[PDB]
């Protein structure tokens, strides 16, 4: 990444953690799945189609005060292009971003042109009169973007009069060392110690960077993705417990400390297999971090987006289908005939855990989330 | 069916044994092969072999000694507290 895109990768990760922490405090929030660059591009779109404090507060939430407007849109545009670097573009990573305005609102050509170049933003009109048809247009668009992996964004829309930004994603981590396609069976996932759901799990034993934090009662394992161009790190408590305690330890300083103590050891990994569909409306959480002007029906200045002050940010849907599957790169099976795999560490992910995907080339954080409650109907 | 079957010594020398077995019904990721003197004190010695293989050579044995050979199938069932899938045999290596 260029110096400007590198500073915005750090700011986008910082924003995703603050957004994750604000969402983890909400009792209605169960699974979390955030792509820091997609979240940052949503604020970038508010700055591009916004004026005076509506646009300045968008940069303030990203902690990008000392960055010029051109540096913000060019850096975020370069960051969105770099997301396809560690993955098979339009195969294991699909992303669409659509701005839905009311039927009585026409988007300015200046905004359409710049938003499409910087953020690959699509523009559409929505008839809020029949709610069933307005929902079906958004749900069918997300389903087509992800080829049915995310068949629905939401079952209801609350604010039916402003602009609706919708981000639909499909991501499937391709392991550097695949799990065998038949090493799958049905298991229990303890949502709490008194509530267990059924899940399909995939299993493999291999060599992974690993650390067992005995003091903080958690295991941490790094699973490299294809050609080690990215890696997926999982932090799971020893006991089935609410993630609140572990989430308090979620700082860059502690993550750097845990990464430094990891050693390559034989680990018997078992993970839930299937699609985790997570939809968040980031409107109320982004407002809670400093985006009060854009979300208000009266104070919102989105004149660069439409031409007149007839638009306010009603919703920021961030919907992702994150697929845990066995597929990855092949490897030499003779690694099984080696002494190192004699007594592996057991990483059996049958209870809530935090996970993060990081681009190894740019150091940029690709995904942050947690799995608390697996769907409940994706078992074989 | 869900355990390895037909474990037998195919070839034997004073210091070595070539063993063979038939895979279980379910897919096997890898096998753990353990061996040691029957009823003795010494901890058993073990090595792993990829799941595709149905033969293994045990070397460094003592002539005319009785050994207990156990072959464990490690598949999806064995993960997360699942039961072991073993098969054991006894064989006295020749004095030759």
């Amino acid at each position: 990444l260029s110096p400007k895109a590198a500073t915005l990768a750090e700011r986008s990760a910082g924003l995703a953690f603050s957004l994750y922490q604000a969402m983890a405090k909400d009792q209605a929030v169960e699974n979390i799945l955030l792509s820091p660059v997609v979240v940052a591009s949503s604020l970038g779109l508010v700055s591009l189609g916004g004026k005076a404090t509506t646009a300045s507060q968008a940069k303030a939430v990203l902690s990008a005060e000392q960055l010029r407007d051109e540096e913000v849109h060019a850096g975020l545009g370069e960051l969105l292009r770099s997301l396809s670097n560690s993955t098979a573009r339009n195969v294991t990573w699909k992303l669409g971003s659509r701005l839905y305005g009311p039927s009585s609102v026409s988007f300015a050509e200046d905004f359409v042109r710049s938003s499409k170049q910087h953020y690959n933003c699509e523009h559409s009109k929505i008839n809020f009169r029949d709610k069933r048809s307005a929902l079906q247009s958004i749900n069918e668009w997300a389903a087509q973007t992800t080829d049915g992996k995310l068949p629905e964004v939401t079952k209801d829309v609350e604010r039916t009069d402003g602009a609706l930004l919708v981000n639909a994603m499909f991501f499937k981590p391709h392991w550097d060392e695949k799990f065998h396609h038949k090493m799958v069976d049905n298991r229990g996932f303890m949502v709490t110690r008194s509530y267990t759901v059924g899940v399909t799990m995939m299993h493999r034993t291999g060599l992974y960077n690993y650390y067992d934090d005995e003091k903080e009662k958690l295991q941490i394992v790094e699973m490299p993705l294809a050609h080690k161009l990215s890696s997926l790190i999982i932090l799971m408590p020893h006991h089935v417990e609410p993630l609140e305690r572990l989430e308090k330890l979620l700082t860059k300083e502690q993550l750097k400390i845990w990464m430094g103590k990891m050693q390559k050891k034989a680990v018997a990994i078992s993970l839930p297999k299937g699609v985790v569909e997570v939809t968040h409306d980031l409107q109320k959480h982004l407002a809670g971090l400093g985006l009060t002007e854009a979300i208000d029906k009266n104070k919102a200045d989105l004149s660069r987006m439409s031409g007149k002050k007839d638009l306010y940010l009603a919703s920021v849907f961030h919907a992702t289908a994150f697929e845990w599957d066995t597929e990855g790169n092949p490897f030499d099976q003779d690694i099984y005939g080696r002494e190192e795999l004699r007594s592996p560490k057991l990483f059996y992910a049958d209870h809530p855990f935090i996970f993060l995907v990081r681009d190894t080339q740019s150091g940029s954080l690709l995904f942050i989330g947690r799995l608390v409650r697996p769907k409940g109907d994706k078992m074989r | 069916s869900d355990v390895p079957r037909d474990l037998e010594v195919v070839a034997a020398t004073p210091t070595s044994l070539l063993i063979s077995w038939y895979h279980p019904e379910q897919y096997t990721e890898y096998y753990r092969i353990t061996y040691g003197e029957t009823g003795g004190n010494s901890p058993v010695q073990e090595f792993t072999v990829p799941g595709e293989r149905e033969t293994a050579t045990i070397s460094g044995l003592k002539p005319g000694v009785d050994y207990t050979i156990t072959v464990y199938a490690v598949g999806a069932e064995q993960y997360g507290g699942g039961p072991d899938a073993p098969i054991s045999i006894n064989y006295r290596t020749p004095h030759h």
